[PDB]
């Protein structure tokens, strides 16, 4: 099973979940940043609070694309992580089998 | 039609209207309705010339002052020859002065029977007003 305990069935792993949702792959972003006013932004945020994340996600993408300073800051922050060396360590006082698994 | 033949008769008596309207019979016998209609139409046209810039043209109601002005101008128009010192000419000049005062915004067009006249939207116009960032966002 997974960490959360939900039962795991290997049958469903052969195909992606979204494969049976061919409608999603054909969509295009609506670009809600164009012609954006403070009232529109407030409505977008409030609607996102209620479960309509599509408009918020598209607005965030436009915001990332259209602002050079914000984009540079975010890119620098992410590249900071991307350059870190990483390793996999066994648990506290792990046994030989655990060390081999790690 | 701010005034009618009845208004002219009431203001100037039927005898005077007959005398200044009947041009073919001497002495006069009847009032010529066509001549009176043309005189009233001319008075209305002059009044509209004076009032076009502040009110709608096809007024649905006739203010009383407008009735008096129209009657005076119509009577003045029924005279083929009108000299400067004729008192009717002086009355017409006073009424024209009243009209000019109304046009220049010094006098207001009074009540018709109980309600106000209908001013034009000349003063209403403003650009539109751009005040984003002030809509309780």
């Amino acid at each position: 099973v997974d960490v959360y305990g939900n039962p795991i069935r290997t049958q469903q792993l052969r195909e992606p979940q979204t494969s049976r949702l061919a409608g999603l792959a054909k969509e295009f972003a609506q670009h809600p940043a164009k012609g954006l006013t403070p009232a529109k932004l407030a409505r977008i945020l409030v609607e996102a609070e209620q479960g309509n994340l599509q408009a918020q996600a598209e607005l965030f993408m436009d915001m990332e694309e259209r602002d050079a300073h914000l984009f540079a800051e975010m890119s620098k922050r992410k590249r900071a992580i991307l350059g870190l060396d990483w390793a996999v360590e066994p648990p506290r006082n792990a046994s030989a089998a655990e060390k081999a698994d790690a | 039609s701010y005034c009618t033949l009845a208004d002219l008769i009431e203001q100037y008596s039927e005898q005077k209207i007959r005398e200044v309207s009947d041009r073919v019979n001497k002495p006069a016998t009847t009032i010529d309705t066509v001549i009176v209609d043309r005189a009233i139409a001319d008075a209305d046209s002059e009044i509209d010339l004076h009032l076009h810039g502040r009110y709608q043209l096809p007024l649905a109601s006739v203010p009383t002052a407008l009735k008096r002005i129209a009657c005076g101008l119509a009577y003045a128009n029924l005279h083929i020859v009108l000299k400067e010192e004729n008192p009717v000419y002086k009355t017409a000049e006073h009424l024209r002065k009243l009209l000019s005062g109304i046009a220049n915004g010094k006098l207001s067009l009074a009540l018709d029977a109980d309600g106000k006249p209908a001013p034009v939207a000349n003063t209403v116009q403003i650009s539109e007003g751009r005040n984003d960032w002030g809509a309780d966002w």
